[PDB]
RNA sequence: GCUACCUAAGAACAGCUAAAAGAGCACACCCGUCUAUGUAGCAAAAUAGUGGGAAGAUUUAUAGGUAGAGGCGACAAACCUA
RNA sequence: GUAAAUUUAACUGUUAGUCCAAAGAGGAACAGCUCUUUGGACACUAGGAAAAAACCUUGUAGAGAGAGUAAAAAAUUUAACA
RNA sequence: CUGAACUCCUCACACCCAAUUGGACCAAUCUAUCACCCUAUAGAAGAACUAAUGUUAGUAUAAGUAACAUGAAAACAUUCUC
RNA sequence: CUCUUACUUUUAACCAGUGAAAUUGACCUGCCCGUGAAGAGGCGGGCAUAACACAGCAAGACGAGAAGACCCUAUGGAGCUUU
RNA sequence: CUCGAUGUUGGAUCAGGACAUCCCGAUGGUGCAGCCGCUAUUAAAGGUUCGUUUGUUCAACGAUUAAAGUCCUACGUGAUCUGAGUUCAGACCGGAGUAAUCCAGGUCGGUUUCUAUCUACUUUCAAAUUCCUCCCUGUACGAAAGGACAAGAGAAAUAAGGCCUACUUCACAAAGCGCCUUCCCCCGUAAAUGAUAUCAUCUCAACUUAGUAUUAUACCCACACCCACCCAAGAACAGGGUUUGU
């Protein structure tokens, strides 16, 4: 009885009944991480630098 | 056990107690046997106890009517209308007026299971709890994923 | 509350009277469908590779040998079309599947026999009630709009069909039979054991696993058989010449479907698209479409030289 | 596997059916009309409408007076099946005889049939009669039909 | 083999009064038009048919008094007649059959 | 009164071969080899077929005899009222 | 520190033993093996080790729709080379 | 933090071991004497049955299962089949 | 037998009549793995799961039947043999 | 644990599973030229013969085969069967014993019951495996002898599922000895590019290729005429037909 009260979608859609009774998000369990491209130049910038690379050195 | 009988919740009569207490016990009907050995215990109560008994109990009436019987017996009858019968059948006198004292002390109601050992009318004076006891509002009451104005 | 038919109230006179009337009626339903490109048809798409077009509900008449110009004989079974139109067209996303679904019928059978609710959708469009309808996943493009009549001109010699139909059921049978078990010995000793199954499972499991052969019913259950060659066509009677033979007794209804197999994908290029309309043929088939194999009866002898 | 089979088995075997039908088949045409068990009846059924065809094949002809002999026991009914009962049925290509369903039998409650030759002197069976073409449904038909013959004659 | 337990009644209740080994009401069931007794509709009239037969057993027992014995089969037709009755021009030439009462109604003399 | 053996006095054994027969083929009859069925069965030992013997140490009716520390036994520790 | 002990009078039952820890013997430094010794538990309660006679926690008995606890959950991931 | 019948808390307390042993009560029956809608004090004894493949009787279960039976027509005269 | 098949009779199944027996602690009587007096429908962890007839099958219910005939035990018997 | 019973060999029947693989598939190494082998990794979908002797499991032998696998399943399965063996009562021989009697010594004979109450099960998948021939080719390889693989073509066997035109057992039909159809993949490794470690390095580094399928598709799919009759449907029930209801 349980499981026919649980909806599972595979993707954002979702039925438009379903949509119009629902009540609260449950916030998600897990923190997403973000990706290195997805720092903005502020927090970049905020970081430091760590070492001192050569500068002969090809990388 | 509790399934094979019945069960009942905590009450009064009339709310008693609330405004003013009505002892419940209003009628004790003894039979006792003048030369019966196993009255003798029920005898020395006449004699002695159930004259002092009625004037501690003025609301309650005492009938004691001497007949032949091999089981003497008191019947005690309630203002809620239960009738219960006790046998004091071979009990010495101090049994007979601790039996009598507890029937004068009882509402009437049945004696069987009480489901819980309390009873309010009132439970709650905040308010009970429902689902959006602590669910906090949002502006213009908006659903998740609802968009406004389309 | 009693349980009535059609016939039983009616007196003497009208009893040929009602079977005139439905007989009539059945016939001028079965003219009015015989020009579908005269009636609005829907559009007439040309062949494409990984398109799936509809097949036929033929009847099984039997069997006949024919002989091939090298000399080898095959047999072959005959499957006549009799009244075959398509019913019902459900859309791609309607169909709850992965392809569009044609219903097609056949073997018009009598409305008295036949259900409220039947008699009803077949009172719409148009035609009287099919005994069979099976149900045909094709292509967007190769939808037919319902009532179009089939014919058995559908296929074309050198095609490799698929025909599906219920199997003779031969009752319950044991499982020498049902699943060819090998049986007991008749002498030396045996008693009362000949056609026993025998050991039915081992001692530690304490139970029969679930899907063991045991006596049952046998037959009577679908079954396909696939890559069946076409060799000849009758146009004029609507008989379709499928080689070996096909599951189920003669006289049955069968499903005839281009055949699924991989060799002969995408082989339907020169066969008609969506099907055959002989209304709008330019030019009149011949009575027997023949393989290029195929001994004609009017073909002189066999010469090996 | 019973597919196409259209005998039935009955008594002791092949050679015992053949005796139980003769001997049913005998009865039937000295008192023109038996009952028996329905299935039996019905077997029977289709070998009485072929004794009706060797009459009128003549008591001259030898074919037809030995198949006469065989399937008559009693020899006094041979003369009547190619004077009597063959003359009745002349001008009649079949539907020499009628079956129909009685109640059960009162021992074994066994379906029993009544079997008859047609034309026979005995009192008319039960026979089931349609609905008159007064009814209430039949006059609906008739009107149709009227209307039908009119259209088509305009 | 033999049970490894005794079936309790709950048990036997639901095999005993299971729709499919309980008696079908039959709906095939009319009144005979002719003497109103009941019928079923495939099957002749019971009161009918032996109305028939009580008829056709007296019938046959004067046919064997011509008759007199054994493998006396006539090669002529039959006709049965009653009292008051008297052989027509079809029915010369056949065997006559006198009946002592009246002519049943639903005999009807052809 | 079953059975083992015995006593008195009875009965039965077609046909064919050989004609001499504890001889052969083969009914009645006696027995019970093999197989199937049966296993609360028709039967507390049977049915169906196939078999051994069938003028002899044969089979069998009637009455009698031997009794348990025993009888009886062409010894199977058989049989002596399942 | 504790409250038992011996003696006198009158009897019954038990006298076919299991695992764990420990010191040993037999076997094979096999056995849910066999034989002794010291102690525990079981053949009585309850909780725990999943289910669980023998390991752990815990025992003296009733009612409560109070409370503090006892034992009580498995951790680990590795091969370059002058 | 959870977690016992451990311990505390309100009240109460003889009220959780086999064999065996001690003790307090008691159903029904008969008798003495009471009692007189079913009892009392004593004396007595064929004095208490969820179990012995227990005895007898009733009725289930397997089970409406296994199994059992009447040649055919007909005027019940008769005839027919084997 | 390779390698079975067809038909008939009996049985069979259905209808009507009559109506047994062994058996039976109670049963509201599933599968897998583990456990356990060492081989679980009933215990643990999972899985499966509206209800109820009829006909088949013989893997299990350590199936029914016979207080194991084998083995050992009993200061329990008996038959037979004997220096 | 079971003696108030848990029935023993081997066979028949039906097989379930394990992989420590006999055959078929994919790979590494070789004292691998090729043809045949040896060894190791991976793979349990499929298959794994017929006979003489013996009660046999075995074993020996004959003829084959791509191969005639190793084990578990109450030494799988006797309420399915067999009873040759083994294992009662009869008897014989050798031997032991005064005898009774005995001998994992041989030998002949020797009753295999059960009407299914419960559980389980009674159409899972509708994708197929393998050999041989021709061809490649007398090519690759090799001093010679010898002798492939891949691709392609054809014909069979088995298994699974059907069918009756002929043949055949037969004859309104059921059958095989007859005919018809039968479709995907298998992961072990072999290679690039390139870091830790500026070379290199197929990488439990990020990554690329052989290299992969949401196993594709197919099948099934509507519903009181229904008293009755018929049926290629069927034990009953159900199902199909009756516009073939004198
Ligand atoms: C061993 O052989 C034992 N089962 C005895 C068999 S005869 C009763
Ligand atoms: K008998
Ligand atoms: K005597
Ligand atoms: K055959
Ligand atoms: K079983
Ligand atoms: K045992
Ligand atoms: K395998
Ligand atoms: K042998
Ligand atoms: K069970
Ligand atoms: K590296
Ligand atoms: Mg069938
Ligand atoms: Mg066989
Ligand atoms: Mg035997
Ligand atoms: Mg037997
Ligand atoms: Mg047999
Ligand atoms: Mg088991
Ligand atoms: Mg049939
Ligand atoms: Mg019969
Ligand atoms: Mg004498
Ligand atoms: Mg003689
Ligand atoms: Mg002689
Ligand atoms: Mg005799
Ligand atoms: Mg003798
Ligand atoms: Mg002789
Ligand atoms: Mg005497
Ligand atoms: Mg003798
Ligand atoms: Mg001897
Ligand atoms: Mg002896
Ligand atoms: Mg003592
Ligand atoms: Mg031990
Ligand atoms: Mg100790
Ligand atoms: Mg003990
Ligand atoms: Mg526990
Ligand atoms: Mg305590
Ligand atoms: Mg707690
Ligand atoms: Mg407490
Ligand atoms: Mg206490
Ligand atoms: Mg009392
Ligand atoms: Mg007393
Ligand atoms: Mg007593
Ligand atoms: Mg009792
Ligand atoms: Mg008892
Ligand atoms: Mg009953
Ligand atoms: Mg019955
Ligand atoms: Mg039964
Ligand atoms: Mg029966
Ligand atoms: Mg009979
Ligand atoms: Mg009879
Ligand atoms: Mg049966
Ligand atoms: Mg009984
Ligand atoms: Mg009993
Ligand atoms: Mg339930
Ligand atoms: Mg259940
Ligand atoms: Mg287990
Ligand atoms: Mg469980
Ligand atoms: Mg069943
Ligand atoms: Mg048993
Ligand atoms: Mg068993
Ligand atoms: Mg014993
Ligand atoms: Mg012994
Ligand atoms: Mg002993
Ligand atoms: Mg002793
Ligand atoms: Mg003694
Ligand atoms: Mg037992
Ligand atoms: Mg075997
Ligand atoms: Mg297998
Ligand atoms: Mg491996
Ligand atoms: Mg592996
Ligand atoms: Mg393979
Ligand atoms: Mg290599
Ligand atoms: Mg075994
Ligand atoms: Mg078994
Ligand atoms: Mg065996
Ligand atoms: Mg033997
Ligand atoms: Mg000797
Ligand atoms: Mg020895
Ligand atoms: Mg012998
Ligand atoms: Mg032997
Ligand atoms: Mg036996
Ligand atoms: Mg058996
Ligand atoms: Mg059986
Ligand atoms: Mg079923
Ligand atoms: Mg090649
Ligand atoms: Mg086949
Ligand atoms: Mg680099
Ligand atoms: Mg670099
Ligand atoms: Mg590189
Ligand atoms: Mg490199
Ligand atoms: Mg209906
Ligand atoms: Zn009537």
């Amino acid at each position: 009885t349980m499981m026919e009260r649980l909806h599972l979608f595979p993707d954002e859609y979702i039925p438009e009944d379903i949509l119009k009774n629902l009540v609260e998000e449950l916030p998600q369990p897990r923190k997403i991480p973000k990706r290195l491209d997805e720092y903005t130049q502020e927090e970049i910038d905020a970081f430091p630098r760590l070492w001192t690379p050569p500068e002969d050195y090809r990388l | 056990t509790a399934r094979g009988t019945p069960s009942r919740f905590l009450a009064s009569v009339l709310h008693n107690g609330l405004g003013r207490y009505v002892q419940q016990l209003q009628r004790l009907s003894f039979s006792v046997s003048r030369d019966g050995a196993s009255s003798r215990g029920a005898r020395e109560f006449v004699e002695r106890e159930v004259i002092d008994f009625a004037r501690r109990n003025p609301g309650v009436v005492i009938y004691v009517n001497s007949r032949p019987c091999c089981v003497p017996r008191v019947v005690a009858e309630y203002l809620n209308g239960a009738v219960r019968e006790e046998s004091i059948h071979c009990k010495s006198v101090e049994e007979i007026s601790t039996l009598v004292q507890k029937l004068a002390d009882q509402s009437g109601l049945d004696v069987i299971r009480i489901r819980k050992p309390f009873h309010t009318d009132n439970p709650s004076i905040q308010g009970q709890w429902h689902p959006f006891t602590n669910k906090p509002t949002t502006f213009r009451g908006l659903r998740p994923r609802e968009v406004q104005d389309p | 509350k009693s349980g009535t038919w059609w016939d039983e109230h009616l007196s003497e006179e009208n009893v040929p009277f009602i079977k005139q009337l439905v007989s009539d009626e059945d016939k001028a339903q079965l003219a009015s469908k015989l020009c579908p490109l005269k009636d609005e048809p829907w559009p007439i798409h040309p062949w494409e590779p990984g398109s799936f077009r509809v097949g036929l509900i033929a009847l099984k008449l039997g069997m006949m040998p024919l002989w091939t110009k090298d000399g080898q004989k095959h047999v072959v079974t005959l499957l006549q079309v009799q009244d075959c139109h398509v019913l019902k067209y459900t859309s791609k996303e309607n169909c709850n599947g992965k392809m569009a679904t044609l219903s097609v019928g056949g073997k018009t059978v009598s409305r008295f026999r036949k259900a409220t609710s039947i008699l009803e959708f077949y009172r719409e469009l148009g035609l009287p009630p099919k005994q069979t309808v099976k149900i045909f996943n094709i292509t967007d493009n190769a939808a037919i709009k319902p009532g179009t009549p089939l014919y058995a001109a559908h296929f074309r010699p050198g095609q490799y069909v698929d025909v599906t139909a219920k199997t003779i059921g031969k009752g319950f049978q044991g499982v020498m039979k049902r699943w060819g078990f090998k049986g007991q010995p008749a002498t030396h000793g045996q008693t009362k054991t000949h056609r026993r199954p025998g050991a039915v499972a081992t001692g530690d499991i304490g139970r029969v696993w679930p899907g063991t052969k045991m006596p049952g019913k046998m037959g009577n259950i679908y079954r396909t058989e696939y890559g069946l060659k076409v060799w000849r066509i009758n146009t004029k009677h609507n008989i379709i010449y499928v080689n070996g033979s096909v599951p189920g007794h003669k006289n049955c209804l069968v499903k005839v479907k281009d055949s699924k197999l991989p060799a002969y994908k995408d082989l339907g290029k020169n066969l008609p698209f969506p099907t055959y309309f002989p209304d709008g043929d330019e030019e009149e088939l011949p009575e027997d479409l023949y393989d290029e194999n195929v001994c004609q009866p009017g073909a002189p002898s066999i010469t090996f030289a | 596997i019973s597919h196409g089979r259209v005998f039935r088995r009955m008594g002791l075997g092949p050679e015992s059916r053949i005796h139980l039908l003769r001997n049913l088949l005998t009865g039937l045409v000295r008192h023109e009309r038996i009952e028996a068990p329905w299935a039996r009846v019905d077997e029977m059924r289709g070998y009485a409408e072929k004794l009706i065809d060797y009459g009128k094949l003549g008591d001259t002809n030898e074919r037809a007076m030995r198949m006469a002999d065989f399937w008559l026991t009693e020899k006094d009914l041979i003369p009547k099946l190619f004077q009597v009962l063959a003359p009745r049925y002349k001008d009649q290509t079949g539907g020499y005889t009628r079956m129909l369903q009685i109640p059960n039998r009162s021992l074994d409650r066994a379906k029993m049939a009544v079997i008859e030759y047609k034309g026979n002197c005995l009192p008319p069976l039960p026979l089931p009669r349609r609905d008159s073409h007064l009814t209430l449904l039949n006059q609906l038909l008739q009107g149709l039909r009227q209307d039908l013959r009119q259209s088509q004659e305009a | 083999a033999a049970p490894k337990n005794r079936r309790t009644i709950e048990v036997n209740r639901c095999r005993r009064r299971n729709p499919q080994k309980l008696i079908k009401v039959k709906n095939n069931i009319d009144v005979c038009p002719e003497c109103g007794h009941l019928k079923q509709k495939h099957v002749l009239c019971a009161y009918c048919y032996e109305k028939v037969c009580k008829e056709t057993a007296e019938i046959r027992r004067q046919i064997g008094k011509q008759e007199g014995g054994p493998f006396k089969a006539p090669t002529i037709e039959t006709v049965v007649l009653y009292t008051g009755e008297t052989p027509s021009e079809q029915d010369q030439g056949k065997r006559i059959i006198e009946r002592d009462r009246k002519r049943p109604s639903w005999f009807t003399q052809n």
